[PDB]
RNA sequence: GACCGAUAGUGAACCAGUACCGUGAGGGAAAGGUGAAAAGCACCCCGGAAGGGGAGUGAAAGAGAUCCUGAAACCGUGUGCC
RNA sequence: AUGAGUAGCGAAAGAGGGGUGAGAAUCCCCUCCACCGAAUGCCUAAGGUUUCCUGAGGAAGGCUCGUCCGCUCAGGGUUAGU
């Protein structure tokens, strides 16, 4: 239990993304109890790379008001991993 | 001109909570009373 | 100071006949005509003792 | 007599100031008819004593004329240009330097506007 | 004897008759002067739906517009807005905020 | 069912114990109907757009989006007699 | 509906030249002028909850106008062994 694909969920992709990329730096969103330990463990095992450090951050809901009627879209938690000098990237696509 | 009203959420927490409403036997029938009525905002 | 007794249509009728306006003081230009105000420099053409201003 | 223009009288000073020395650098303004009335009397004042050319004059016009370049590429203060070129422009004419021609109202608040320039 | 109209334009009907009264009888060459030289508000709208009726004479019927002359300009009034707006100790009066309807005939003389 | 038919019948025929009001226990609404079928107005003209005038669909367009029928108070345009 | 196109529009200095635009007293840039300075300066509680950044918008809200906004629509943005 608590394989690590489970903990990994999809690659983010914007402009702050592919600035950080050009200096080994690769943004992800996971999934919302895990702690960094985790993280770099699964990092380490699906692609077989040298992780240096790992930070984590938690984010909230947006109201939005498609129609008459008001909701709320889920929360998030994103990390930002460093990859060694020496280490491969990772072929984020 | 102090208003009456001054925010606090440990205050009102502490005072008109869930956990607190559900020590005595009366917070409990006032628990189930708005139970059977279909309130969606039981206690605060 | 408060109204004793409501008011009529034809007092109001009768009461409203000067609040109106009137038609403005206005004349040609001698070259391309736009029909100007009179003793004003016209927008378009109508060029006042000479070139048209603005 | 004259006219309070809605302003107090140290307001009014200050915005004929302003008016007068805008209309030396810019040859022609565009105004409220009113402002443009009551600006004409000063600004053909300040042309007279710039047409004496003293010191006494420069000094007496300095104590009204605003300090902004007039000329680019020549360093021209405001003042240096009235006395050099104005001077010589208007040297044979006695009296009347401008001319006042109106224009349609405005949109904003029904205000009617005229142009005031330098002849 | 085409027409135009405007159909729910936001301004108060009183205040547009005012106009329409100046307007209504004259040829149409000579109502587009008198339009654009009155310094009110709704003469920029009026003027907009005369020059549209002005149009339609020209194209669907071809009649030609050295001959036109206006013959009903009149103006309704339509659906009202209602706001509030708060007074002194907790009071709350009521604001209405009115709408028009304006319609112009152009008929050939 | 010699019961109601949208101010009636449940507070609620509709995203109702909701929206709002109160520190709290608590109080508590308004709001139904295009057409048999979207066949929901290609194209042209005026306009920045909104909105119109044609042309088309339809048995009906005064049926065109709070779109069955549509009264009264209230607001206007023309005219016969004073 | 009447009162009625009546009362009010909530302490304060702006002027000109450009610009953009269907449209500018009210929006952007420039230059002069004016106000606070044991604060109308900065940092940060409680409380608020996205109001923050960029690109579009001109139905409703701004006691006027509006090409603008703490408004509407889309994307983004918050990193700790001390």
């Amino acid at each position: 239990m608590k394989d690590p694909r489970d903990v990994l969920k999809r690659p983010v992709i914007t402009e702050r993304s592919a600035d950080l990329m050009t200096e080994k730096k690769y943004t992800f969103e996971v999934d919302v109890r895990a702690n960094k330990t985790e993280v770099k463990d699964a990092v380490e095992s699906i692609f077989g790379v040298k992780v240096d450090k790992v930070n984590i951050m938690n984010y909230k809901g947006k109201s939005k008001r498609v129609g008459r009627y008001t909701g709320m879209t889920s929360r998030r938690r994103k990390a930002i991993v460093k990859l060694t000098a020496d280490s491969k990237e990772i072929e984020i696509f | 001109m102090k208003r009456t009203f001054q925010p606090n959420n440990r205050k009102r927490s502490k005072v008109h909570g869930f956990r607190s409403r559900m020590s005595s036997k009366n917070g409990r029938l006032v628990l189930a009373r708005r139970r059977r009525k279909g309130r969606k905002v039981l206690s605060a | 100071a408060v109204p004793f007794r409501r008011t009529s249509k034809m007092k109001k009728r009768l009461r409203r006949t000067h609040f109106k306006l009137n038609v403005p003081g206005m004349t040609e230009c001698p070259s391309c005509g736009e029909m100007k105000l009179s003793h004003r420099v016209c927008k378009a053409c109508g060029s006042y003792n000479g070139k048209d201003i603005n | 007599s004259y006219r309070k223009l809605g302003r107090t009288s140290a307001q009014r000073k200050a915005m004929l100031r302003d008016l007068t020395t805008d209309l030396i650098i810019n040859e022609r303004i565009e105004t409220t008819e009113t402002r443009a009335k009551e600006l004409r009397s000063v600004v053909e004042k300040m042309i007279t004593l710039g047409k004496r050319g003293d010191l006494h004059a420069r000094r007496q016009a300095a104590a009204y004329i605003r300090n902004e370049v007039a000329n680019e590429e020549n360093n021209q203060d405001a003042l240096q240009k009235l006395f050099s070129d104005i001077a010589t422009r208007y040297e044979e004419r006695q009296g009347g330097y401008t001319r006042i021609m109106k224009l349609g109202p405005r949109r904003g608040d029904g205000a009617p506007m005229a142009i005031i320039e330098l002849v | 004897q085409a027409k135009a109209v405007a159909r729910t334009v936001r301004i108060a009907p009183r205040k547009a008759r005012l106009v329409m009264d100046l307007i209504r009888g004259k040829q149409v060459g000579e109502a587009v002067s008198i339009l654009n030289l009155t310094p009110r508000a709704a003469s920029p709208i009026i003027e907009k739906v005369l020059k549209s009726a002005i149009a339609n004479a020209e194209h669907n019927y071809e009649m030609d517009a050295n001959n036109l002359v206006i013959s009903q300009a009149f103006v309704d009034e339509g659906p009202t807005l209602k706001r509030f707006r708060p007074r002194a100790m907790g009071r709350a009066s009521q604001i209405n905020k009115r709408t028009s309807h304006i319609t112009i005939v152009v008929s050939e003389k």
